[PDB]
Parts: C-alpha cells; structure tokens; sequence
C-alpha cells in the first residue's frame, strides 16, 4: 500500500536528529555535523510556506532529505512543495494557521507527511488523515523541554495503557480518546506508534536530546558554536544511553 | 503474620459467601455450597449482631462463619474475635462509627474483610491490615450490579494500567491514588492485588455471579425459593465460563 | 483552691457510668445495676426539671444525683444549687436559654458539668468554672459516630498540644480560641485538667469500652433496661477484657 | 543498602554551610571560609531557561576545592543527573531553582549510585522526595529574595507535623499518611525516629548570621546560602559558618554580625 | 516578678517622645532635643535588625535609652540585640517579618519588649507573650495619622467597653477577641492596658502628637529643620493640654 511505504519511508530517519535551516550555508553546517535531514525555512507576523526558490537551494546544496513546512490545512501550499521535489512535508502548527478545523488530507498526496500531537488522540487523528510520521511537539522558540516530556510521557503512557487493556474497554477508550479505533486496535498490536515518533520544542542541549532519546522517541527536531553543538546533540541522539559520551560532547558546549 | 491471614483468605477463592440471619439459612447456605457464612441479624443504627445468634451460627455449621464490625469500631472487632469467628467484614454495610479512621487490622489475630470502589481504597485497607477485599457497588438491597461492575472495572483496570507502568511514574501514581508506594509496587510486579477480591453489591442471579467472575473477581458476596437460587449461584460461580451450564442454573428461577 | 475541690469531687467518678432517669423507678434500677450516678429529667422547649421530681430522686438513691440547666440559664442553676443536687449539667440537650453565653459557674458551690465538641470549647468551659467535662456526640440516636469524632478531636488535639514547640501555644491558643494559661496547663499535664465523660448515643458494652479505650473516664447513658444498664456498668469497668465484654453482650435483647 | 550508604554520606555534611559559587575564585572563598561544600551553578532577575551547568565549569571548581562538590539538575532531568555523576561529583541537587523539565515526575534517583539533595516545602513532600531516593532533604523557601520568610514557614511546617506524627495514636497514621499523600512505612519510621530520616538543611533567602542560626535553633542540620550577592563575601561566608557552628550562642552571633557591610 | 519589672522600665518612658536615629548624629540632636529614647535602624528591600556596628555607636552617642528593631519573629536577631546591651528591642512590623504565624516568645528574655497593634485583642495577645510596652500602629512613612486614630480609638473604645461590663459576658467578650481571659479582666480591673501605651504611625507634627496625647497614649514614636520639629514635638508631647504653647511650637516650623 502507497501509505506503508510512506510509513517506510520515514523509517530511514529513526536515531537521527533534523534540524531547521535558513539559508544553504546552514543546510551544509547540518549536513557536515551528521544531521539525519533538514529543515527548511525563511525563519510577530504571519509564517507561511518558505519560497520554492530557497527551498531549492537548499535540497540542490545536501544530499540528505530535505522537508519543509505547510501551514495547517493548506493543502495547495502542500502541493506546491510536493511539485518541487520536496522529501517531507511538514504540516506544522509552528507555522500559522491557515485552517482551523480541517487538517490537509495527507493520503491525496504522494509525499510523506510529518504532523505535530501532544497527547495519543491527536496523532492517531493525524495518521488517519495520512501522516506518516509524528512528532510530539512541545513549545517553540522558548528552549524549554517541559513541554515535550509532558507530551512524549502523555502519548507513550497512553500507549502503554492501551497495550494491556481489556478488549472490550478499547471501543470506549476510542471514544474518549476521539480517535479512530481500527489504528487503536493497532496501536494495541504493535504496542507501539504505528509510525515514526520524533520529539520537538525546546530541544536545548545534547543531554535535551537523549532524554528524549531514553523516553523512548525516535529522534528529534532541532530549531554560541552552531556547527559544534550540532555534532554534540547528533552524538547524544546516537548514544543517549552512553553518559561518559554525553559528558564529552556537552563540555564547553558554550551558550545554548 | 500477615501473610499467613493472607493465605488463609485463599482457600475462599471460587466460592460464594453468604448472608445469614438464622441458623436455618446458614444451614441451607452450607449444603448449597456456600464456601462460608457472613452472620448478621438484618434504617436505624445496624451494628454488630449479637453474640448468641453468632454462636448458632457457628456451632450449626461447619464452613467458616464470618460477622460484621462497623467501621472503626475496634471493640466489636475484639468482641468478635474473643467469641472465635473466623474472619470480620469491617462493612460499610453497617453504620460507620468512626468516619476517619478504620480499624488498625494488625491489632487481631482474625483476618480481616474489607470494601473497596477503587484501587487506592483497596491497597489503604491492606495496608491497615485487611486480609481480603471486597469490590462493593450498592450498600443497599438494590440487586442492581451497575456499581459492582464499575467498581470491580475500576480496580483491574487500574492493576493493568499499573502492570505496565514506567517504574519512574509510579511514585506519581501512588500519590494520586493516595496508596502506600510499597504496596503498589507489590500489587505492580504480581500484576494483581495481593489479596483475595471478591464482588459484593446487587448480586442477585447465576449470570451477575458469573460476570463478577469473568471480569476477573475470586469469588462473590451474596446478600421465593431461596434454596434453588443458592446452589445455582454457587454453580453459576464454579462453572462461570459454560454457558450451557449457566442457563440450566438459570432455567425456573421463580423470581429474584 | 475552690475549683480544685470540685474537680475533685468529679473525679470520685472517674470509671462509671452515669444514666438519665425519670422517676424514683428507673432510678433505684440504675443504682442497682452499679450506676456512678444518675441524671434526673423529665424526659417543644425543655427546661429544668420540677424540684419535686428531682427530691423524689434524692431520696430514693444513695448515689449522686445531677441536674440540668439550660445553657445560660443561671437561675435554674441557682435552684439546683439551692436543692442540694450533687451536680448541675448545663446541657445542651434541654432548650438553649441564651445563644451567647454560658453560666458564670465560678459563681456557684455545686460542681458542673458541661458539654463540648473540641479542645476549645472544653477548655472555654473549664474557664467558665466547668468542674467535668462531657464530650458530646449525637442525642437520641443510638448512633456513636459523632461521639467517636469529638473523643478523637480532644484527644487528638491535646496530644498534639503535649509536644508542641512551646513558642507556637500562643497562636495555638488562638486558634483555638482558648484560654492560653489553661491551655499550657493542659499541655503540662498531659490531659484535661478536669474529669472527662462520653455521651451521646451510647448504646451497647462494646460502644462503652470503646469510649473507655479511647480515653474516656466515663460515660453517660440516655428490651431489657436492668440488664443493659449492668452490662453497660461492667462494660466500662472491664473495658479492655474481650471475654467480659462478649459475657454482657450476649442475650442483650432489641436496643 | 546502597540507600543507607548514601544517606550515611550526608551525615558528615551536619553542622555545615553549603555555598554556591559560580567559577573557582569563590569556590575557594567558599572553602577558605569553612564550607562544608560548594555548589557549581553558572535566575529570578533574568529569566531564560536555568539548566545544569557546563561540565567544564564544574570539573574546574571539582579541582579548586577538596571540600564535596554539588551540583544542580533540573527536576525530572535524569539525563542531566546520569551526566553530572559520570562528571564525579559528590551530590546531586534535583533543584527546583532551576527550570522544571518533568512537570510530573522527579528523578528516579535509586537509578544512581551519588547521592541526591531534594528540595520541599512541607513533611509529606519530602517523605515523597526521599521514596524517590533522595539521601538528603532542603527545605526551600523563597529564591534569589533575602527573605527567610517562607525558609522559616516550612521548616516549622516540616518539624511541626513530624512532632504531631511521634506522639500520635497508631491507629490514626494511617489517615495521616493519606492525607500526607506520603508512604505510610516512611511515615511509621520517621514517627519511630521522632525526625526526618535523612539529614535535613535549610535553603531560601538565608541573608546574614541571625538568619543561619535562627534555621539552625529551629532544628535544621545546615543551611545552604546564594553571600556573593553582598557587600564583602568573605568575611559575610565566615560569619554564617560560624553563625552555624555557634548558633546557640548570642554573644558569638553578635561578635560574627558587627561590621559584616551590605547584606 | 521578673515581667512586672520590664512593664516598670516602659513606664519611665511615659510622657515622652521617641525617634527614629539613624546615625549618631541624629541620635544626639533626638537626645538635644529632649527625647526620652532613640531607635537605632539603618533606614522596597528586605528590613532587617540593623548592624551591630551602628547600634554601639549609638548607644555610646546619647544617655538616654537606646531601642532597636528585630523582625517579627526572628528571634535569634533578638538575642543578638539584647546581647549586644540594648535597652529595648521593637519586635517592629515596619521590618520584613521574618514569620508569618508567630511572634518571638519574649518572656526568654531579660530585655524589655515593644510591640505593635491596631486594636484590643492584638495588644493582649502582645502582651501575653512578653511584651511590655505596646505602640497602637497605624500606617508607616505616610504622615498621615488616620490610621493611628483609629487604633488608638479602637484599643481605648474597647477598654471603655470592657470596664463596665457585665462580668459574665467577659468570657464571650475575650472568645471574640481571642485574647487570654486573665489579661482581659486584668485589663477590665486596671480599667486601661496593663502595660505602657504610646503611638505611632504619621504623627508628622506638634498637633499630630498632642491628638495622641488628648486621646489617652502614653506617648509617641516619631520616624525641613529636624533639630526644630524635634523639640515641637517633644514640647508637644509634655504640654499636650496647652493650645497658646501648641501655637508656640508649631509656629513657623517649615515643610513636613
């Protein structure tokens, strides 16, 4: 099916870290430090889809993945960035809002999406609609962590009760939920997201990235030394179980 | 100690237990099968049942006999621990005489029943010394079992959350159901309440007794023909899983 | 110390049992069965009892006899006195006679017994000239629930007292709204400076000697009336003995 | 057990000053003035988010000072934590000064074989911290204010319920640990001790010599200070160090506060 | 009795004027000036007991009596004080109260107290635990001496109350108060406070004090030319009942 190949897709990218990119020279100082893949974006005011001209710079300058944002809902901006080559689509709500009640459908489009949640309804919602990848996304631009770990342990603690839970009790949990019970069912199954889940939002510093790391998330977003505290929290996501590494890769980090 | 009143509790599961108010009932009871016999003599105050209708009791059969203290009421309890009875219900049942506190159960040598609605009640009474637990739904002769079963829902449902619980969040979880962390990480690595659970409340035909049991209980509390309802209850509870054998029991029950 | 002498005169109770009668019957039946004393009563407002019913009692017993007064009503008091009761009760059982204060009891001979619910209110009783305490529960309900709650709530609190950083009394005093020199004499003794009694729905032997091993030094008592009465008696006397206790409470007979 | 060890550990810091400084100068100040340990941190005036400190800066004070070394993790950062005790560092402060990262859960501290320091505010908190694993409780006031207000409001809150625990009926501890929402076996055993099990400092706007001495009457084993915020560090560490080892002494306390300059 | 001799040391303060020194200088222009005591303070910010330092400068400055703050409650900066020679200690709220629900037990000390209040109830309590000298308070560093009326007005009103009352509404009376019994009929049989009564709180000029005076304090606290409005107010306070002298002093004093 066109949509466990997108699910496929996204699986590439687990143990690794995606960071946001603004111009072609941040795209190759994120490349260089080992980034999975990267972000790309322009930057109060309205935040929308970034111009298709930066945004080929950008996937012409790495030859890792490149994604890139589309308001929520705007799905023309979707098909704009599919047309262009794009590898993932980022239906982001960092971005502003562009549809209040409807997300894009995601299945009428052939690039695979990643979507935001902060609690297991949300992102069983948003793979429903076609996301092929999660990310539990906390807050933005505050460079706190909080957030994220209240989500993270929200969604992996939903997941955990789902796993263990009577049968019968499922149908009511959907309900309460408001989520689709066929992929509840599957989620109880595999006991786990049926897709890629990454965390996002005040990811800070290298031990920021392993804590995620060791909640259980399959890598994470990154918004002094950039192109040294970029390997460090590359490094972390690698080895988050390895304190003797992080240790290293966070000395003399400089201002985070 | 405890753990001796514990496992003496056992040798209760897959009974059914009985109310009592004659010598004549506790006989019948006792040739139905009833694994034990709660005495009682019964608005107004209800209290602990006199001694000497106790004794009958005791003397005219040879299961167990069981006898209710009003809650906190630690002086009944020494009573009937003094006349030999082989377990108390600290019942709700009866009228509470102390609304604060409940009996210190490790004072007596007699093991002790207690109710619950939910998990964080039941793990209080056994740390206070209950050797058995009762699901209670309606304090009332209602035959309603609407409360039993979310009562009896609510406990295993928690157990089950608990079972798969990250081991950092239990110290949360223990503070939130108000129940003392070392009993809940007993009830966490056993996957179940390390007592005795029995369903009380509305019990009132061979197919309520039978779904307590399906819904995961040890055994049940049973407050026209009150012979033929006895045994078919009793069966209803060592046969819970045959249907066939549930509607035979079932079959001219001349009304509930 | 004038106070003194009255406390003492209560204490000479402590360890029985104190029943409500009506009548020379009833209380002849609650001499017999070993009642420390009996509460003279008539049975709307309630007020004092008639001075007639109450000799009648006095005469017809050698125990001491007790009376009560409406809270605040110092008159009745004064006729109390002046029958040569042995004690007076401003009790809040009979109809409340003045909502914001109690009797002056510093004013009177007789040694008085008032009710509480808490510390504070004990302890403003005692300040008052309370000789005896009677922490109350609920009235003409069989139900020892309330009881049960104050017994805790005075005990509790003085145990509370007993080992509190002495710098913190005064706010506690406060709190309170006690009298603070009566609240560090309780806080040196250990207890209530005066004798301290269980009423209100006191029922059974077992409700007895559960006031008794909570603490009590006593207990007033409002199918067989003679055989519960002497159950009752043995009860407190013999409060932590099981075997005795399940002896009297067996046969006991509708309560 | 490795707990008993850990809880052992702390006891040597009794009667001690724990200071915090922010690079070597002071930590040496810190010690020259007899601190029984340092604190590496590198808030309130400012804002951002306050995470652990650079290692580097805390492996260069671990070098300065033969005294224990501290150091601060946020709360729920056991990652942080899993750093700070590859780093070598004496004890680990779960700090609540710092920015919370774990909203509803601390640090499982068991998982660590340094011991850790938890803040609290009241008895059922720090019977809450200590389940968790922590070997050593400070009751935290008010941060980064110079009022020993709140300092003074839960260290009587603490001590206070501990006094109600030991003489309270044992039938009525059950509810007590309820309402405490803290494990009733820690509650039993610190009714039996008649205190805290572990050691117990106070922490929160500790400002001048009367202040450390006045936690120290009230019953606290030590005080932590913030004392480079004021006119001259040095002489002000030295009187709240003596403050501390003299508490009960008024006129000490008074030669130690003359001339101590700006607090 | 060791109390009854601090209440006999405030009443050599009667009839006089105290003030606020912050220097030596200022001391001895108070002492000039004809006050009967100064108190020693070194001045939003935290308040604390001032410098030891300044307080023996002060007290080797003047032979009058020297006074000093120590924060509600702090009772080790007490002990510093009255180690240190002082003649009394203002457990002041004008400092940063350094405890919320308790006031420092100042019968452990051989220094007499003084201690605010702003009615009846608040002085006994005062009182109760030490104090010996009360100061009806009403707002600091306004000038403005309404609030001082109407404490003093409150603490004299119900004096007045309290001296012809019916003797057995006296227990109720000090419940509402929730004063200690034995000082309210110690204060009814006195018919004023058992202990020295002054004011303070924006007395800024000569008829501000004389008004204190005329209401029935025993004297008061004081916080363009000082060394002038120094003597007025001293003038003031000795000759309260004088008009044509209050004119006198009052005349030409300059800016308050």
């Amino acid at each position: 099916s066109p949509f466990s190949v997108k699910v496929g897709l996204a699986q590439m990218l687990r143990g690794g870290v995606i960071m946001d990119v603004v111009n072609a020279e941040q795209a190759r100082i994120a490349e260089e430090a080992g980034a999975c893949a990267v972000m790309a974006l322009e930057r109060g005011g309205v935040a929308r889809m970034s111009d298709p001209q930066m945004i080929k710079e950008i996937k012409q300058a790495v030859t890792i993945p490149v994604m890139a944002k589309a308001r929520i809902g705007h799905f023309v901006e979707a098909q704009i960035l599919e047309a262009i080559g794009i590898d993932y689509i980022d239906e982001s709500e960092v971005l502003t809002l562009a549809d209040e009640d409807h997300h894009i459908n995601k299945h009428n489009f052939r690039i695979p999406f990643v979507c935001g949640c902060r609690n297991l309804g949300e992102a069983l919602r948003r793979i429903r609609e076609g996301a092929a990848m999660i990310r539990t996304k906390g807050e933005a631009g505050t460079g706190n962590i909080i957030e994220a770990v209240r989500h993270v342990r929200s969604v992996n603690g939903d997941i955990r009760v789902l796993r263990n839970m009577d049968d019968d009790e499922v149908f009511t949990f959907a309900k309460k939920l408001a989520a689709p019970y066929d992929l509840v069912m599957q989620t109880k199954q595999l006991g786990r997201l049926p897709v890629v889940q990454f965390a996002a939002g005040g990811v800070a510093t290298p031990a920021d990235a392993a804590l995620m790391m060791q909640l259980g998330c399959d890598g994470v977003f990154v918004g002094g030394d950039p192109a040294r505290r970029a390997r460090a929290i590359v490094q972390a996501v690698t080895h988050y179980s390895d304190p003797e590494m992080l240790v290293e890769v966070s000395c003399g980090l400089g201002e985070a | 100690p405890f753990s001796v009143k514990v496992g003496l509790a056992q040798v209760l599961r897959g009974g059914a237990i009985v109310e009592v108010s004659s010598v004549n009932q506790a006989k019948l009871a006792e040739s139905a099968g009833a694994c034990s016999v709660i005495v009682s003599d019964p608005g107004g105050v209800r209290r602990m049942p006199d001694p000497v209708l106790i004794k009958e009791v005791k003397r005219a059969v040879s299961v167990p006999v069981m006898a209710r203290a009003r809650v906190g009421h630690f002086v009944e309890a020494q009573i009937l621990e003094s006349l030999a009875v082989d377990y108390i219900d600290e019942s709700e049942i009866i009228s509470v005489a102390d609304d604060d506190h409940f009996i210190n159960k490790h004072n007596f040598r007699s093991p002790f029943i207690c109710g619950c609605r939910d998990t964080g009640e039941a793990l209080r009474r056994i740390r206070e010394g209950a050797a058995m637990i009762r699901i209670q739904g309606d304090l009332t002769a209602t035959g309603n079992i609407a409360e039993t079963v979310k009562n009896v829902r609510s406990l295993m449902g928690e157990v089950r959350v608990l079972n798969n619980m990250d081991d950092d969040e239990v110290f949360t979880f223990a503070k939130k159901i108000s129940a003392p962390y070392d009993l809940v990480a007993q009830t966490k690595q056993m996957g179940r309440v390390p007592v005795v659970q029995f369903a009380s409340g509305g019990i009132t035909t061979p197919a309520d007794a039978a779904l307590m049991m399906q819904l995961g209980c040890d055994g049940v509390f049973v407050g026209p023909d009150p012979f033929k309802k006895l045994r078919s209850i009793v069966q209803a509870v060592q046969h819970y899983n045959d249907p066939h054998v549930l509607a035979e029991m079932s079959s001219g029950l001349e009304n509930a």
